[PDB]
């Protein structure tokens, strides 16, 4: 990166045809280098999938770009909503498969990040990310020279062969593209259908375990509520065992694919919570899904609790079975007293449906508190259990009541 | 010579987000109460004796006049709760109470244990009978009375859990009330509560 | 940091560890139990089994034969190995004897899988062992019999075959008898270690014995490597024993244990049980009757009769004589009474005095109490009805026990009693099943039970605990009582036989030695703590590392005191500007440029011999050497 | 003898050099009644950890291109260290132990060329006596 | 230096002494002064 | 780092060997023993050469002895009792059955002599003895928390 | 019945089960095809998982399959350098280089195949665990016959005493096969006549095997400048190594001292008297 810095800076100020020509030359010669080097480190951090999982290789891992800036109740973006946010990744243009566009330059400020108890070499990763993020800068810093150099990666036709979409979706990884990565791991997959073995519509499986890693980056990164929302009803249904974009580490393990729904679930939520059109059932199911950060997130939880209050008239199918963390229980029952609401509510698992279907009275009360009382010893009976079964088994509920409901 | 008072909330009973340190509620742990605490109190002190007095927003009563508090401990449970979470007018009843039987003479101190329950932005109203001088309007506040008195409340949960719930904050804005004098504790977390045995420890 | 364990029986343990750079077979531990299922072999062949019947075969009724619901193999008893296949053998340098019950089954590992390493136990360990081994080689050797029942092994005859064979697992790995030969051979590969002798294996693990306190020579075994320490606990005793009192302290601070040999049937009191096998004994003489107690010649017997003689003498019942038959019998009791050191301190404060430890011997000096090689052996001459018999296996599959018991079988005056918590006696009177004989199993279990060992637990608080899979759940016999279960607040993993386990401990630090040279090149600064920071050739040699002589910078610069140092440096061309990507500043005192950056920062100094020395100055007034 | 402990991944790292003349750092910090040895990869944990490298110049003057010049340096080098080098870069870099010699451009001059090299202390006294060297005779 | 301050550390443990080595002159001791 | 050592009788000669050790701080006693003939009380090392009077077993943690003859362990009772001191003592166990009788038998002998007036007892002589901890072979005890 | 065992295999749960399976099928005989069929099958799975154990009883599998007397292992070599090319674990590594010792065994007369174990093996000698490091060394004493010894003799020096014990076996088991040995290794094992450990002292019988070799070959003392013969120093070098306190290296070095009968009487009669 400095030996690069201080040519362009030489090369900038000279301006002479064959001073062009030797700069023209040296950025060739720097983006053949830097290619080599991307491609060396790619080799050497993770050859699990240059070849078979028996051969020796180092541990197993994905890599991932973070989210939490995107994923920020507050970072709500209400100028374009869903519909033009919607039309600006359409772009206009054809929906069919294109590559080697490199429309962004989040690199040179993107910095890795990734805890040391995670990996005792995290510290080798951050290097090579940041190596990686000088040479694609330099690379970019002419604009010549990411023409030419978009114009040979198109012509290389990394979408037609298998190693060839492995080289692009390292590079692409390198320099923070992850579209391209998911469109490389779609294409590994096809390709692993394609051989005598089983082959599903891409369902989950070890074969299929990078691209669901890389759909669920991709759906966490993006702020797609919809696709999020699918993906995480499909998990449930069938389950298998500073600025710009960030970057981190984590396990290619089970470890992180049972928190990939979890994860899915609380981004879903948050992007119906900074959505314009907000409701009190959304705002309800955002608050009780709302208990996995602090302390914006419990104020947003409390002023949907303010919005919604005593509105009465609330939809709710599964509301409670949802709901596992105590935080969004006391927050209930401190709305339905005097203080927020002074209206009596239902809490129970399926205690809507039932109110619904009589009359609120003297029996009607004894009847709420008998289930009540069932439902708390039910919830000491096994108190050890956590929130993903309860997340999991409400999506599932909800997909197999009324999944058409959505759009 | 002291005030034991515990409160049997259905908030409590939840955990703090996941479980508790004991692995059980803390609403069942402060219906408890501090066993080893109260157990040593009692047994040193033979000579001592206790009333209790239930007054929220009105009179009633459930644990009949007898010398023995293990009696009217056990008279307490198995009872229905009331749709009342009155705080300032409680705490004037009690503070009334108190100037009534120990006079303005008696050397005594009163302890009240109450959650304070309260809410971010719509209960900012609170903060006005807190504050004597707060401008005109408030001028002729009777609170806080002209007596020696004092209001104290203590409790321990997760960041997490006291920002859902309000229950560092309302110990907060109570310590605030008082223009902030007492002690904060810097701890936060899973961290253990061990204070609760030094500071009994030390009161006797 | 891998553990394999071999033997799914929950007393007789047979694992091995890997640990760093060496690794450890911990026991060897032979399965007796599958003898139960063989039929006995008499000293004298008996009309009984003779006229025995066989048992229906599809397939040719003389391969079994069956008495009382019950089919037996009519062959020699075979024995259930350890599953030794799971790992080579061969590899593993290292085996640590615990007792003389577990080391049996060694002469097969030692022999027959071609290990080539080394063996070490105490000296009782090891004498008893001989004993052991050499009188079952005997009893086998006595009668022998031909290996006359193969295809019974076959899993679908099996299947095809009742519970009490279909249970047995691992029936192909049995194995017939070794000869003394072989006993012979594996003993030379033994080496002899007392209690709480530090041994070094190739200058990396360190071994240790401590006194476990169940038998004498038993012992509990520790692995150290400084930073990482393992302990394995074996047969132990609390209880007011024979041997040197158990050891706790030691195994303190232990990252990884391993517990084995815990009692059989916990709910039995070892006191109660012995009086009650008193008065057994007292009633069975009052009417007339004869007591035999088969038993080894090891500590149980030892203490047994010393209950017993104290009984007899408290009841004055001392007439009737008593009978100790083994081909081993005057050598146990003379190597019980020579072995006084490795007793507890009431024996080692009267072998102080002239007085040999146990009173025995006052009896043998009296002859009150008499002993035999065998039965032939003038025993015949000298024996007389009313008496009690101590002999054979208990087991009861050989010995002389199985010619007293076919000789008392029929009448009902005699009493047979077991003390022995190793077999469960309903399979044992199996194959004697139609007789008037009174049969009372009552044993005695002076190992650790389940209180003890949890106490032992919480009062040392190891990091994880490894035990068998059948201590984790309840005994079988009861299933509902939930105190006689192991409490651990770690999550205590367990195993079953051919289980394969990877210890949780991951510790990743060894130790080294400096020499003093190194330790004074460093000149530490205050900081707040102190900082160095050493260069050094590494020698290794045993796996002992070394250095002996043949570092990173951080030279933390405050920018205001550098500005003054530069300022009262008299430099000329000073420029000072405040401008967006923080400061720079030109100097053209020698084409110079210092750059102050957010997350970077870059060093630039020329070749010039007066401006490096003033660089090297400046840097060393505030030099952090780390 | 001062007992101290060594981080794993140190000593293995040790160990394969030494398996197949390469010396060993050393970094500990004093401990409560003990001291412990701490790799500068490991001891970044500690965090601050504000890492300062030192980048000298070295300063040539010949009429010769670069590229081919760098080559001829990279055959000299190999052929005076005994072949100790069997590891090379992408970008027509040779390493040798941890120095890193790469071909950088000047910051403004055209007339004169200079390069960038960095290195630690133990590296910079070989480095000076192997610039010594060279400059004490070449076929030049 | 490490190696001054730890063998100051290791000085620093120290217990009594004898009476005679404090007045030992040229190494030997004297057994039974009054003899 | 210093070691310390001065050993009193059978340096330069045979008997009254009594070996002193301080290694790190710790005081060893590697043996106590006597030379017959010295009628002058000259049997025994020189108590005062610790510290004129005071508590042994504060100067000195460990005991060693070597084997049950006088000229290893004659001086032993005196130097324990006499002396006083309760400090730790270890020494092999064959060492302690052999070495009671003996040391009585040559108390007795002494007795003959007429020379028992500051001389040994019995009864301190059980009494030291039944306070003497036994040692196994190769029993390789941490008798203190850095000296095994 | 190959679609059984295939069958089987395949229903049977990778973690614990297969295990077990394998140990059962294992325990019962095989026959030629039989073997040709599930050593590729058991190749297939041992690519297919990736646990650490499970892989090591398919290499000791695979070497029991290669002890097989009746069988022609010529391809199951090639798979078996490739997967050893392809290991990483050292446990299974070293499981791996005891079937390339059962296969050299089993086939001595191949010379190509020699040498292919030969410089795998070397290959696999720098790996850092002991264990690996000692078949290696096995390997490379089995094969031989007209650089190796150099190059065995250079891990004489090795910290691990267990292959210095793996060095003198080779080097012992070379001898066997009658290979003409070099006079440097006299030297070398001298040196290791000072180790701590006994089974190296006791091992360094090469000094005897060298000296009965060349008994008569002149060899000067590093000190003195007299010269003196390889029968006279070894027999001084096995006279002073008696004094040593280990009693199996004592008669070993008796025995092969015994063995000794081409030396002077009269330094014998100078070395037996007490002065």
């Amino acid at each position: 990166l400095h030996r690069m810095k201080d040519l362009c800076r030489y090369m900038n100020n000279f301006d002479s045809e064959a001073h062009a020509k030797y700069k023209n030359q040296v950025v060739y010669s720097t983006m053949l280098v830097f290619f080599k080097n991307a491609f060396q480190y790619v080799n050497s951090i993770q050859p699990s999938l240059f070849q078979g999982p028996n051969a020796p290789s180092q541990v197993p891992l994905v890599l991932l770009e973070d989210v939490s800036n995107v994923y920020g109740d507050v970072e709500i973006d209400r100028n374009k909503h869903i519909h033009k946010k919607r039309k600006l990744a359409e772009g206009r243009e054809k929906t069919m498969s294109s590559d080697d566009e490199d429309c962004s330059a989040k690199g040179r400020n993107r910095h890795i990040v990734v805890n040391k108890a995670e990996l005792a070499n995290s510290t080798e990763v951050l290097e090579s990310f940041k190596l990686a993020r000088e040479s694609w800068e330099l690379l970019y810093s002419l604009e010549f020279l990411d023409k030419e150099f978009t114009r040979i990666c198109l012509a290389w036709k990394t979408d037609t062969w298998l190693w060839l979409r492995i080289f692009l979706t390292d590079m692409i990884i390198y320099q923070g593209q992850y579209k391209k990565a998911i469109a490389s791991l779609h294409h590994l997959a096809a390709l692993q259908g394609s051989i005598s073995q089983p082959q599903i519509t891409g369902q989950g499986t070890l074969e299929h375990q990078r691209a669901l890693i890389q759909l669920a980056t991709c759906h966490f990164a993006l702020g797609e509520y919809r696709m999020t929302c699918e993906k995480v009803l499909d998990l449930m249904c069938y389950m298998v065992l500073r600025k710009g974009s960030d970057l981190k580490l984590l396990p290619c393990t089970s470890k992180a694919i049972m928190p990939y729904c979890l994860h899915l679930m609380l981004a879903c939520f948050k992007l119906r919570a900074f959505t314009d059109n907000r409701d009190d059932m959304a705002l309800g199911h955002v608050i009780v899904l709302l208990q996995q950060e602090w302390p914006r997130g419990e104020n947003l939880f409390l002023k949907a609790v303010n919005k919604i209050c005593q509105q009465g008239n609330f939809q709710y199918e599964n509301f409670f079975n949802y709901v596992t963390n105590i935080d969004m229980l006391e927050e209930f029952a401190y709305l339905r007293t005097q203080e927020g609401g002074k209206i009596h509510l239902e809490l129970l698992p399926n205690q809507g449906m039932l109110i619904k279907h009589h009359t609120v009275t003297r029996g009607i009360t004894k009847g709420v508190k008998e289930d009540f009382r069932l439902a708390m010893e039910r919830q000491v009976s096994r108190c050890g259990e956590n929130l993903m079964v309860v997340l999991h088994r409400f999506c599932i509920n909800e997909k197999i009541l009324l999944l058409q409901t959505l759009t | 010579p002291t005030v034991v008072v515990m409160d049997v909330s259905l908030s409590m009973t939840r955990p703090v987000s996941i479980e508790g340190s004991e692995e059980y509620q803390r609403k069942h742990l402060a219906a408890h109460g501090l066993t080893m605490l109260f157990e040593h109190m009692a047994t040193n002190y033979k000579l001592e004796f206790t009333a209790l007095v239930v007054f929220s927003s009105l009179w009633e009563l459930m644990v009949p006049f007898t010398r023995d508090y293990n009696t009217l401990q056990e008279a307490l449970s198995n009872m229905d709760d009331y749709d009342k979470t009155c705080l300032e007018s409680a705490l004037v009843g009690v503070c009334n109470i108190v100037q009534q039987e120990w006079g303005g003479a008696i050397p005594c101190q009163v302890v009240l244990v109450t959650d304070g329950c309260l809410g971010i932005g719509r209960g900012s109203l609170r903060h006005s009978l807190a504050t004597q001088n707060q401008r005109s309007e408030s001028n002729r506040f009777p609170l806080p009375f002209p007596f020696p008195s004092k209001l104290y409340i203590m409790c321990m949960a997760n960041l997490e859990e006291l920002q859902s719930t309000d229950s560092l904050e309302c110990l907060e804005r109570l310590i605030d009330l008082n223009n902030g004098e007492g002690q904060i504790f810097t701890i936060d977390g899973p961290l253990c509560l061990k204070n609760v045995q030094s500071m009994f420890g030390k009161l006797i | 940091m891998k553990l394999y364990c071999l033997s799914g029986h929950p007393t007789l343990p047979c694992n091995v560890l890997k640990f760093k750079s060496t690794t450890i077979m911990l026991d060897c531990g032979l399965d007796m139990t599958s003898t139960l299922n063989f039929l006995p072999l008499p000293l004298v062949q008996s009309p009984r089994l003779s006229n025995l019947p066989g048992w229906s075969l599809k397939d040719l009724d003389k391969e079994l034969k069956e008495c009382s619901g019950h089919v037996f193999v009519d062959s020699v008893p075979e024995f259930c190995l350890p599953e030794t296949e799971l790992i080579d053998l061969s590899t593993v340098d290292v085996i640590l004897i615990s007792n003389y019950h577990c080391m049996m089954a060694l002469p097969y590992i030692t022999e027959h899988t071609g290990f080539t390493g080394t063996v070490y136990a105490t000296e009782p360990t090891v004498q008893i062992g001989r004993l052991l081994m050499e009188e079952l080689v005997n009893f086998i050797e006595r009668v022998p019999k031909a290996q006359s029942a193969s295809l019974w092994k076959n899993k679908d005859i099996q299947r095809l075959l009742p519970s009490p064979l279909k249970d047995a697992v691992e029936v192909s790995t049995w194995r017939r008898c070794y000869t003394m030969q072989e006993v012979n051979s594996a003993l030379s590969k033994i080496q002899l270690v007392g209690y709480s002798q530090k041994i070094e294996l190739f200058g990396a693990v360190q071994v240790t014995p401590l006194s476990s306190g169940y038998a004498l020579g038993s012992s509990n075994w520790i692995i150290q490597s400084h930073y990482e320490k393992v302990s394995y606990v074996s047969g132990s005793s609390l209880l007011t024993t024979h041997p040197q009192p158990m050891d706790q302290a030691s195994l303190k601070n232990s990252d990884v244990l391993v517990l084995t040999g815990l009692t059989q049937i916990p709910t039995a009191n070892p006191d109660g049980m012995v009086g009650e096998f008193c008065s057994n004994l007292a009633l069975t003489v009052r009417n007339g009757g004869n007591v035999l107690v088969p038993c080894y010649p090891s500590g149980v017997i030892y203490d047994l009769l010393e209950c017993l003689y104290q009984y007899i003498d408290s009841a004055g019942l001392s007439s009737v004589p008593l009978y100790f038959i083994s081909p081993v019998a005057n050598s146990s009791l003379e190597f019980s009474q020579i072995f006084a050191e490795w007793l507890c301190h009431n024996k080692q404060s009267k072998v102080y005095l002239p007085e040999p430890p146990f009173p025995h011997a006052e009896l043998i000096q009296t002859n009150k109490l008499k002993h035999y090689p065998s039965i032939h052996g003038d025993f015949s001459n000298d024996f007389r009805q009313p008496c009690v018999v101590f002999t054979g296996h208990p087991s009861l599959r050989f010995g002389d026990v199985v010619h007293f018991m076919e000789l008392w079988g029929k009448s009902s005056l005699n009493t047979v009693i077991f003390t022995e918590p190793d077999f469960s006696y309903l399979e044992a009177l199996a194959p004697y099943q139609p007789l008037a004989m009174k049969c009372i199993y009552c044993p005695i279990d002076t190992r650790l039970n389940f209180i003890q060992v949890s106490k032992l637990l919480k009062e040392v608080q190891p990091l994880h605990v490894v035990c068998p899979e059948q201590y984790t759940q309840p005994p079988p016999a009861q299933s509902h009582r939930m105190d006689l279960m192991i409490d651990c607040q770690p999550p205590a993993m367990s195993y079953r036989r051919a289980e394969v386990l990877a210890l949780p401990f991951k510790r990743r630090y060894e130790k080294i030695e400096i020499m003093p040279e190194l330790a004074d090149s460093l000149v530490p600064m205050e900081i707040k703590i102190s900082l160095a920071t050493v260069s050094a050739v590494l020698h290794t040699k045993d796996n002992k590392h070394l250095l002996q002589p043949p570092p990173l910078l951080s030279g933390s610069i405050p920018v205001e005191q550098f500005v003054q140092t530069l300022e009262k440096h008299g430099f000329s061309d000073i420029k000072v500007e405040d401008t967006a990507k923080g400061h720079i500043v030109l100097l053209q005192e020698a084409e110079t440029l210092i750059q102050i950056e957010e997350d970077s920062t870059h060093i630039i100094c020329d070749n010039d011999e007066m401006l490096r020395v003033r660089l090297r100055d400046l840097v060393l007034k505030f030099l952090q050497k780390f | 003898s001062i007992p101290v402990g060594i981080s794993l991944g140190l000593l293995k790292r040790e160990m394969a050099q030494g398996l197949l003349p390469r010396l060993l750092h050393g970094t500990l910090i004093m401990k409560e009644s003990n001291f412990r040895l701490v790799s500068s990869e490991q001891a970044l944990k500690e965090l601050a950890e504000h890492q300062l490298r030192f980048t000298c110049r070295v300063h040539l003057h010949d009429t010769r291109k670069e590229q081919e010049t760098a080559l001829r340096v990279y055959s000299h080098l190999k052929s005076v260290l005994k072949d100790h080098c069997v590891q090379h870069l992408p970008d027509g870099s040779v390493t040798v132990e941890s120095v890193l010699l790469q071909a950088a451009a000047p910051s403004e001059d055209p007339g004169t060329k200079v390069l960038l090299v960095s290195w630690t202390y133990q590296d910079e006294e070989l480095g000076s006596f192997l610039t010594s060297l060279l400059k004490k005779g070449l076929p030049q | 230096s490490l190696w001054s301050n730890r063998i100051n550390t290791a000085n620093s443990r120290k217990h009594q002494e004898f009476a005679g080595r404090l007045n030992s002159v040229n190494n030997r001791a004297e057994l039974y002064q009054h003899l | 780092p210093e070691i310390r050592v001065t050993p009193l009788g059978a340096g330069q000669d045979v008997g009254r060997s009594c070996i002193l050790v301080s290694i790190a701080g710790k005081n060893v006693m590697l043996d106590c023993g006597m030379h017959m003939g010295f009628n002058d009380d000259r049997r025994f090392p020189d108590f005062s050469y610790i510290t004129q009077n005071g508590r042994l077993t504060d100067f000195l943690d460990c005991v060693i002895i070597s084997h049950f003859h006088l000229d290893h362990c004659g001086a032993l009772p005196y130097f324990s009792e006499m002396v006083g001191y309760d400090g730790p003592i270890y020494m092999t166990h064959p060492t302690q059955a052999i070495c009671p009788i003996l040391l009585e038998d040559y108390r007795k002998i002494a007795v003959d002599k007429k020379g028992e007036a500051n001389f040994f007892t019995s009864q301190m002589i059980k009494d030291c003895m039944k306070k003497v901890v036994a040692v196994h072979l190769h029993q390789t005890v941490q008798v203190d928390d850095e000296l095994e | 019945k190959s679609a059984a065992l295939h069958i089987d295999l395949c229903k049977a749960t990778s973690p614990a089960d297969a295990l077990q399976y394998l140990l059962q099928f294992a325990r019962k005989p095989v026959e030629a095809e039989s073997v040709e069929g599930v050593v590729r099958i058991l190749l297939e799975h041992y690519y297919k998982e990736n646990d650490p154990s499970v892989r090591l009883k398919i290499a000791s599998l695979l070497g029991l399959l290669s002890k097989t007397a009746g069988f022609s292992p010529d391809c199951i070599m090639d798979d078996a350098i490739n997967i050893l090319q392809n290991e990483k674990s050292h446990q299974v590594l070293a499981q791996l280089l005891d079937t390339l010792l059962a296969i050299g065994t089993k086939l001595p007369e191949n010379q190509a195949i020699q040498m292919r174990l030969v410089d795998v093996a070397c290959k696999h000698l720098t790996d850092t665990s002991h264990g690996v490091r000692n078949k290696c060394l096995q390997l490379l004493g089995n094969l031989g016959s007209l650089d190796v010894q150099k190059i065995i003799g250079d891990y004489f020096s090795d910290q691990d005493p267990r292959v210095r014990t793996a060095a003198i076996k080779a080097m012992l088991q070379l001898h066997e096969r009658g290979l003409k040995l070099h006079q440097t290794i006299y030297n070398q094992a001298c040196k290791l006549l000072s180790d701590d450990y006994e089974q190296v002292r006791s091992a360094a019988q090469l000094i005897w095997v060298v000296s009965q070799l060349y008994p008569e070959s002149i060899v000067p003392i590093p000190s003195s400048n007299e010269e003196i013969r390889l029968v006279d120093d070894a027999f001084g070098k096995i006279c002073h190594m008696v004094s040593d306190g280990s009693w199996v290296v004592r008669v070993q070095a008796a025995k092969l001292l015994g063995s000794m009968e081409q030396v002077s009487s009269h330094f014998l009669e100078q070395t037996l008297d007490k002065k």
